[PDB]
Parts: structure tokens; C-alpha cells; sequence
């Protein structure tokens, strides 16, 4: 068909026995697609003793393309819950903690910081003592062993913290009135909140956060970054698959 | 009194893609509405309804002189890892995935002169032969003529036809499944200027726009970079 | 969205999730 | 026979906010009645109900004489933890949480002497400039006047004004989310008395009601005390 | 209040709570 | 709150046979449309729609000269392993399972000149003596007699009787339920031609269709090859 | 086939297995 | 008397207890 | 006989037991 292109708007061709769909699209679908635990970030644990380096959850920054960096970066303004599964990979002899509680606390968009001791257990000597905002109170608090446990893993909800009628990915402007280069791309927690792990084990073992993404709503499309360098031209580009020759 | 259960031997093990959520340790979170206009649901949706340039060379377009000829435009081999189609949104959403069914379309802008008539040829070469060299080999497949003048630019579906119901998003060694052929365009009559001086070459612009019948089914993570 | 489990409503959602308006 | 079930990972652990209580190990405790009125269910609902002095100095009031003029009378940055409204019950309740979204009303009881008059200003400058220092700065911003003698105090509204639909409890250095602004009276009139003798000078109180459309929203622990 | 999963009411409320008159 | 529940000892055990499936951690997966002709459901219906060749010798089929007479022709001990039921579709099914309860049938399919005429008689020997070795002996059993020359083939019912309602799909050494018996056939006519010279002997295809009330039930792994 | 139980349907018909058309 | 769950007839009253007339 | 707990046909009876006629 002759094409008067230019103003924008594509312009299609549809050729004679044009094919009948199946799949539906479906597994195109933005919500579908982003609606499952992946293996984003790895941390080092805290010492329930001295002051922590409040962790937070801004999935908003990719780099290494496991297929959910480029994705989430594909829209402009991205809005869902979130809902984490942290793990932890023993890091030496799987033998050298004979319990191991990590306080996993999540804390929502806001949630102070300044967390030194405060707490203590006493019990015949020792006396091990605890994060001061690591107990338990307001912002859910997650005690699971390292020890026969089948699985040193735990999980759960996190509704939408952030005052942001929607949460932007790439901000041109800044992001406090000091135009400071670093608040550039930031605006003030574009984010899912923070967590604090603290348990008596720190070393002999990383972790593996992960998240859920349910109700993603994304908004103003983006052009999706290549992810593969250029070929040789004229021809294809040879991943080895499942398929294959050979 | 106490409920008689049994664990799978699986149990305790993690699973990737549960169909089911996880504990709601926050609750009663009332959320803000958007006022955000531009917003999706669905990828293919964007694709379809919007191109993107195929990369010639360096360059989204190709050449016309008036010593062209017989001598083939624009070639590549029509699976989505091919090197023009390459960085565009079609095929850079692709590898989200395994598989497409859909046939694609392209548009022809061409940007010559206002001075400048090319006249011209696509042609789509199913696979089988090794890459027919001369508009007189292809001609002989389903080609389109189409004349700039007065057109401004142009389109050609190309469509698909194979035996599978869905091929491969990743291109490889020559298989049934892999290849669905050539897209070429040819230079049916060379060029022509006010002047020779004045206008050179004309060109035109290959964009990229994902059929109506085309769609993507099954995520998959991302290799190694290659 | 993935979750085709007869059981994702133990938690009603209000718990479960968030609410627009 | 035996029902067939599979534990989630996390299975066996805490959870110090799960939609659900625990084992019922005392039953049919019935309870007494409870006569006693002033009684609650929400929070919020008192702190609108009722006023709370704000900090100014270390008293909960500034003066007027009839030497000032030009200079502002009181200013403090519009942020839940801004010096005058820390001592605050709106204040105080607010860290029991992470966020507001809520505009606040300030009342105004001048207290000089029966046979004394002030006349006066306040003013709202929204976050921009460094705090302007002078009505004649300040008046071109939303302000109020207002003129003791038969009024026997007056009340002020600081409206929410911002992007974000909900600011922080927790003040920080500058954001464009933190700061909502200042908040400043002034002498638009010097204070007056049936002799500059017996009536030196006039106060008057600053008061904080919530706001009617004010919400905390987020429960947060307690970081350290500072 | 923070109880909204559809399985607080296995213990009947006598047990589970108390009751005023 | 908490529901109550308790494993069976049994509990975190495989099961090979669990009547429900597992997780479903891929979902959604539209699958495509199949066109493909000759599907089936069960088993036992190919094998009743359909005949295999019994292997007498290596052959598919005996003999028949005019030298013949009293001795038998055709042998076998009614078993679902013996050596002719070896090769055949009907009794390869069968060793998925362990047992079978049915009435075969064989077709006599006589392939001899066309000028050729043998006349004949088949015989079932219920289990009892010890082979009988002359038709003077079979007679005396349930048999049929039949006449090449214009058939062009023939039809025996080998039925089903014995006292179990399931017999074995696996033979083994005497047992009530092993053995149904022998399948006989005789020349009751020893064969002739236009020529002893030209046409020697004539010969009859052996195949065995599934009988109408036969069913196999009981699938059992596949012992050691032997 | 081989799923009598009751509880085979606690994932749905379309993440348990696939559709045709 | 104690027991009041909504799970404690799983053993219908001839297995659970006894019987009078 | 000895089955008086409303989860036994978990297993619809064609997989539980057997069948006559």
C-alpha cells in the first residue's frame, strides 16, 4: 500500500489468508510478565551489634539484563506492590550456626533510621543484644532460623509505600532545591522502602532478595534497549538454543 | 478432631512462578490515584502500533543511484536476530521471550529530492535457494513495484508462511524453524535528478512496524551477552 | 496475574494488596 | 484419604503482622461492661478535636511591642518536626508513623492587657526562596491581617500545597517532599497602650489543630532518641 | 482490626475472645 | 486461628501413582490445534481393529502338500507368550500389563495357485491331555473343517473358558491359569493341483485379530529382557 | 486420567495445563 | 464443653465418642 | 467400617477402592 508517512503513525500491508491467532498475546501481558519472584540484588548481612546500612528496595535501576531490567525500563511510570523472598546461601561450613534468627524488618517509604542497641536478652551471662529498631512492633518483623531449616527463606506482602501518585522511573529534573549532581535521576524515594537484616551470623552467608511485582501498572512507553551486540551484516545472529542443528 | 495431611515430597522447596501470592504483612495500604495518560497493559499492543528503523549498515536506510541496476538493495535473512532487525522495538522486545507467529510490515521512506523519482522493487524470497542475486532471479517470488512521486513513501507486509505454528525469536544454525527467508528490495530503475549535480543519491528510510497477526508467547531469561 | 490458586484470598485484599480509590 | 499439601519456603518462621490471631487458649471469658465516657477509636479524631501549644523560645507565645514593624514575628519550616511544632500533640502523635497529608490551622489568643491593641499579620511562603525577612516581602505571598481589640484571638490556616500526595513526619535535609514551607507573622502594626508604663508588652498564643482534610498514614517503629 | 484472612474463625468467638454483655 | 492438622507417618514420601498432579509453574500456555487423522484413545481397540501375523517356524504361515493326512499342521499352546502369539501386535500390547480375558480369532489366509485346492480342518483343544497328535484325536473337540476354492481365506473363534475371570498375559510352568489349551489345525485333505509338478505345495497366512471380548487390565513394569 | 482427587482443581485450568482452541 | 473449632466433627460422633440410648 | 472422618473420599472411590458390577 502507498505509505504518506512521516506523520508519525506506522502503516500496515495485510497480505491474502492472513492467519489466525492463538496464544492471544497474553504472554505479552505487562502485569503477567512482571508477577513473579526473580533473583534481583544479593546482600551482606548486619551484626545485631553497631549502626546498620538501612537497605532499600528500588528495583528501578537495571544494568545486568536478566530479562527484568530491560522490562521495567520499558515504561516511564511504573506502579505495583511488591512482595520479597529472602533466602541466604551459606557462605562456608553450612555447620557453623547452630541457629542463626534474622531480623528481617521492612520499613515503608519515610520509616526513620538511626538504629544502634536497645535491646538485650539476658539469660545466665552472655546477654546477646538485638538492633534497636530490629525488634518487633509497626513495620513487620520476620524471625526465621538458619539451622535444619529446609529452607532458610522466608517471604511475604508490601503494599505501596511511596507518596507518589505513581512512581517514576527516569526523572529530568532533580530531586531536593540543592540541583546537586546525584539527585539529578533520583526525586525523593521513587521506591518499595527498606529492610534490615540483622542476625548473629552477618558472615557465612549472603541471601538472594527477590521480588513479586503484583499489580504492575506501567505507563508512557519507552523504546526497549538491544540487549545483544550487532551481527555481521546481511545475516544472523547464532544463540545456542534448545533447538539447534545439532 | 485434628485434620489428616500429607506432604508432596517436593515441600519446602522454593518455585519461581507459583500461581498463588505470599503473607500480606502490611495491610489496609489505601493507595493514590493516577492521572497518567499513555499507559498499557499490553507489549505486542505497542509494537503494532508503533515502528522502529532497521539498522542498514550504521544507518536506518539504504541507497539509490542511477547506475544501480540489477544488483540487489536491501537483504536480510527474516528472523527476528537478523542484523538490521536487529535494534529495533520488535525485535528488541523478542528476547523477552522464544516465539513469534506474525508477519511483518515495512514502510519505505523515501527522502530524495523533491527533484528526485526512483520508481523501484521489494521482493520477499522464501527460503530454499542461496540468496537470488538480480531483481530478473527474484522477480520470479512475490515482489512489489512501487514509484516515489507523488507516493511520499511505502509499505510491504511480509508475511508467514511455514509449517510451524511458531518459530524462534533467537536466530541459529540453518533450521526448518529458524529461517523464514529474505526481505529484498531492488532498484527496478535507477535514480533520477533536476540535475545529476545537484542530487546525488536519494534514499529511503526502512521502518519496522510488527504485523497484524504477530505475537510473542513464552518468557525467557537472558543468556550471556553475545 | 499469575495467581490461579483457589486460595490467594485467605487474605481478603485489603491485607493482601493495596486499593486505588 | 490424607490431604495432599506442600509448605512455602519461609513455613516455619515469625511474622510480626500476620492478618490473623492465634490459639485460643482460654475460652468463655465473659467480660464486665464499661461505663466510662471519653472513649475512642481513632487517633486522628482527637488531635482535630483539639489544640496544642506550639514551642516558641521555650513558652508557647511571642510579644509585641511598639518598636517593631519590619522584623518577622515568628517563622518555623512547615515539617512535622520543625522546632515549634515538636512538643505539639499533632506533632507527637505523627512519629508513631512515616506520613501526613493534611493542612493545619493555627489559632492566635492575643493576651495584653484589656487596654491594649495590636492590629497585626501572618503569612505562608511556600518553599523557593531562603525565608524573606520583611512584610513588605512577605505580604506579596498569601497573608492575613488581622486587628486585636473585640476579636479576643483570631485562627490562621496553612493549606497543603505540593506534588507529592503525601509529605514526611520525619524532617531531613531539604526535599522537595520535606518542606511544605514557613510559616510567619508580623508586625504590621507596632503594639499599643493606655500608657508605654503599665503596658510594656502584649503576647499572644500559637495554638495547632489539625487540619480538617490531615491524615497520618504508615505505622514506622522508633529509631533512636536525638 | 489486623485480622482479615478467612480462617480466624476456627476457634468460634467464646473461645477465640472474650464477650462484654 | 491456626487450623490443626497432622501428618500421616507416611507424609514427606514420593508416590508413583498419585492420583493428582504437581505445581503448575509455567501457566497460560495456549496450545495449537492438531489436524492429525488415526488418533486414539485406548489400546485394546488397535488390536482388535487390526491383525498381526503369527510366526510359525520364522514364517507367517504352514504348509499344506498332498503327503499329509493324520499329522497336525499347525500347533500352540494358547498363552499370550507362547511361540507363534510372540511376534504378534495383540500379544507385544499385552506384556505392559498381567492380565487378559478374551476370545481370539485367526484368519487362514491360503496363498496357493490359483489352481490349487485343499479342502481342511482347525481344532481347539480345551487343556486336559497331552496333545493330540492325529485329527482321528481332535476330531473328537470342538473343531471346524474348511474348503479353499472360492473362499480365498477363513475365520476360527478360539473362545475363552476357564474358571478364572482373569487369566495370565505372562506364561509360565502348568498352572490352571497359564494354559488355555492348543489351536489346531489338519489336513483333512491332502492339497492338490493341476500338476504335482508345476504346484507342489500351497501354503495359508496365519493372523490374529483381538477377539470381540477380549480386554487387557493390569499394567506392570517390564521384567529382565529374556 | 490418573487425578481423582478433589484437590487437582486448587490451581485452574490454565496454569495447571495448557488450552487447544 | 472445650472444644469449639470448627474442625472437630472431621471424626463424625461414633468415631470421635460414644453413645448413650 | 473404620472410615468415619469426612476426608476419606479426598480420592473419589474408583481410585480409592475397587468396583463390582
Amino acid at each position: 500500500v502507498t505509505n504518506v508517512g512521516e506523520d508519525g503513525e506506522p502503516g500496515e500491508t495485510e497480505p491474502r489468508h492472513a492467519l489466525s491467532p492463538v496464544d492471544m498475546h497474553v504472554h505479552t501481558d505487562v502485569s503477567f510478565l512482571l508477577d513473579r519472584f526473580f533473583d534481583v540484588e544479593t546482600l551482606e548481612l548486619s551484626n545485631l551489634t553497631g549502626s546498620p546500612a538501612t537497605h532499600v528496595l528500588d528495583p528501578f535501576g537495571s544494568t545486568a539484563q536478566l530479562a527484568w531490567a530491560r522490562l521495567l525500563n520499558t515504561c516511564t511510570y511504573f506502579f505495583s506492590d511488591l512482595e520479597l523472598s529472602i533466602q541466604f546461601k551459606f557462605t562456608t561450613t553450612p555447620s557453623s550456626v547452630g541457629e542463626g534468627f534474622v531480623w528481617v524488618k521492612w520499613f515503608p517509604v519515610g520509616a526513620p533510621t538511626k538504629t544502634t542497641d536497645a535491646w538485650q536478652l539476658e539469660g545466665g551471662g552472655n546477654s546477646v543484644r538485638i538492633q534497636q529498631l530490629a525488634v518487633a512492633g509497626m513495620s513487620p518483623t520476620v524471625v526465621f532460623k538458619i539451622a535444619g531449616s529446609r529452607s532458610q527463606a522466608c517471604g511475604f506482602s508490601v503494599p505501596y509505600t511511596s507518596m507518589w501518585r505513581v512512581v517514576p522511573v527516569f526523572y529530568n529534573g532533580w530531586g531536593a532545591p540543592t540541583k546537586e549532581k546525584a539527585t539529578y535521576n533520583w526525586l525523593p524515594g521513587a521506591h518499595f522502602g527498606s529492610i534490615l537484616l540483622t542476625s548473629d551470623a552477618h558472615d557465612k552467608g549472603g541471601c538472594y532478595l527477590r521480588y513479586r511485582f503484583p499489580r504492575a501498572n506501567m505507563y508512557c512507553p519507552r523504546p526497549i534497549p538491544p540487549a545483544f551486540t550487532r551481527p555481521a551484516d546481511k545475516t544472523r545472529h547464532k544463540f545456542p538454543t534448545n533447538i539447534n542443528k545439532q | 478432631a485434628p485434620i489428616r495431611v500429607v506432604s508432596v515430597p517436593e515441600s519446602d522447596s522454593f518455585m519461581s512462578s507459583v500461581p498463588d501470592n505470599s503473607t500480606p504483612l502490611y495491610p489496609k495500604v489505601v493507595v493514590p490515584p493516577r492521572q497518567v495518560p499513555g499507559r498499557f497493559t499490553n507489549f505486542i499492543d505497542v509494537a503494532k502500533q508503533t515502528y522502529s528503523f532497521c539498522s542498514i549498515s550504521g544507518k536506518p536506510y539504504f541507497e539509490v543511484t542511477n547506475t544501480s541496476g540489477d544488483e540487489p538493495l536491501f537483504q536480510m535473512d527474516v528472523s527476528l536476530s537478523a542484523a538490521e532487525l536487529h535494534g529495533t522495538y520488535v525485535a528488541s522486545l523478542s528476547s523477552f521471550f522464544a516465539q513469534y507467529r506474525g508477519s511483518l510490515n515495512f514502510n519505505f521512506i523515501f527522502t530524495g529530492a523533491a527533484a528526485t523519482k526512483a520508481k523501484f522493487l521489494v521482493a520477499f524470497v522464501p527460503p530454499h535457494s542461496a540468496a537470488p542475486k538480480t531483481r530478473d532471479e527474484a522477480m520470479a517470488c512475490i515482489h512489489a513495484v512501487w514509484d516515489v512521486g507523488l507516493n511520499s513513501a511505502f509499505s510491504f507486509n511480509v508475511p508467514y508462511s511455514s509449517p510451524a505454528d511458531f518459530m524462534a525469536v533467537y536466530s541459529a544454525e540453518a533450521t526448518v524453524v529458524n529461517v523464514s527467508g529474505w526481505l529484498q528490495v531492488y532498484a527496478l530503475t535507477a535514480l533520477t535528478s533536476t540535475d545529476i549535480a545537484v542530487n546525488s543519491k536519494g534514499r529511503v528510510l526502512v521502518a519496522v512496524s510488527a504485523g497484524p497477526d504477530f505475537s510473542l508467547r513464552h518468557p525467557v531469561d537472558l543468556p550471556d551477552k553475545q | 496475574g499469575n495467581s490461579g490458586s483457589i486460595v490467594q484470598n485467605f487474605y481478603m485484599q485489603q491485607y493482601q494488596n493495596s486499593i486505588d480509590a
